[PDB]
């Protein structure tokens, strides 16, 4: 949907060199906005852009406390999960989470998330009527019974249809200047030989918000999907993005060639061909 | 589970000899967490780099993202280095201004 | 705002 906030967490377990990380971020969208670090010499939860800081003292003890609470959580989970393995307290496991809301276009809750999955498989996840869970192998299915048992999809139906659309809301209102602004790309392309009977032509996009983009290559109107190699989108460094599509082709037919871009920072579509 | 690293070494804005900018190593797609990244100038670890916080895919893989302010030059080169528990040997990525 | 909500596998 139009917006959403998602919050990401990471524990891992380091035998031989002390009690398991835990590491929190939290985004709206492509833009990260707080973090919180066990392994910070005195860890505390940071702001990580400008529209958060307005928010007072309380915001930051609460939002600490709940993440310290986590930690300690997150490591009796890393043990629980052992078990369920039947696996040995010798090695490095994982456990990620990934929950929040999307908003759809009329400012309303659209959809609800919350997923959890160790060692990079899936584990647990809340259906979308957020009531029930579908659980990924006989171990999770423990999870998932001892979650019915103590009402669990009740309290984040409460939380996603709730808190975590009044404070995506009031996020969207107070950072708008740069979470409601999309930065259309800057479009252009290149030409590099490769012999002489090909070329490459590359399509370039960048400095764009937010990263959701399309770049497609048109040979006489006909989509080159086969033969366009595609990077995956890669932030820039200041909040913007990057990606860049190619394709060889003959020489001498470069005119033939289009490049369609589209983005929701743009009137209407774009279409660039190579200008010597 | 075990997923490499996909690398994409490239600079913040165009390349213009001379002109300030930033060198990025963005490393994506990997699993587990651990990993080693070092920004290189003809060979030589830089000292000032920087890097994103912890965060993951849809698909459970993460991303980081390392940088480092830099001024291109013709006769300077410049690379990615990175080394995690699914490669053999660290891998290098030399730096292309045209990607 | 995170979820104060803690649950164990």
């Amino acid at each position: 949907g139009s917006h959403s906030m998602r919050y990401f967490y990471t524990a891992m377990s380091r035998p031989g060199r002390g009690e398991p990380r835990f590491i929190a971020v939290g985004y709206v969208d492509d833009t990260q906005f707080v973090r919180f670090d066990s392994d910070a010499a005195s860890p505390r939860t940071e702001p990580r852009p400008p529209w958060i800081e307005q928010e007072g003292p309380e915001y930051w003890d609460r939002n600490t406390q709940i993440f310290k609470t986590n930690t300690q959580t997150y490591r009796e989970n890393l043990r629980i999960a052992l078990r369920y393995y039947n696996q040995s307290e010798a090695g490095s496991h994982i456990i990620q989470r990934m929950y929040g809301c999307d908003l759809g276009p009329d400012g309303r809750l659209l959809r609800g998330h919350d997923q959890s999955a160790y060692d990079g498989k899936d584990y647990i996840a809340l259906n979308e009527d957020l009531s029930s869970w579908t659980a990924a192998d006989t171990a999770a299915q423990i999870t998932q019974r001892k979650w019915e048992a103590a009402r669990v999809a009740e309290q984040l139906r409460a939380y996603l249809e709730g808190l975590c659309v009044e404070w995506l809301r009031r996020y969207l209102e107070n950072g708008k200047e740069t979470l409601q602004r999309a930065d259309p790309p800057k479009t252009h392309v290149t030409h590099h030989p490769v012999s002489d009977h090909e070329a490459t032509l590359r399509c370039w996009a960048l400095g764009f918000y937010p990263a959701e983009i399309t770049l497609t290559w048109q040979r006489d109107g006909e989509d080159q999907t086969q033969d366009t190699e595609l990077v995956e989108t890669r932030p820039a460094g200041d909040r913007t993005f990057q990606k860049w599509a190619a394709v060889v082709v003959p020489s001498g037919e470069e005119q033939r060639y289009t490049c369609h871009v589209q983005h929701e920072g743009l009137p209407k579509p774009l279409t660039l061909r190579w200008e010597p | 589970i075990q997923r490499t690293p996909k690398i994409q070494v490239y600079s913040r804005h165009p390349a213009e000899n001379g002109k300030s900018n930033f060198l990025n190593c963005y490393v994506s797609g990997f699993h587990p967490s651990d990993i080693e990244v070092d920004l290189l100038k003809n060979g030589e670890r830089i000292e000032k780099v920087e890097h994103s916080d912890l965060s993951f895919s849809k698909d459970w893989s993460f991303y980081l993202l390392y940088y480092t302010e830099f001024t291109p030059t013709e006769k300077d080169e410049y690379a990615c280095r990175v080394n995690h528990v699914t490669l053999s040997q660290p891998k290098i990525v030399k730096w292309d201004r045209d990607m | 705002k995170p979820i104060v909500q803690y649950d164990n596998f």
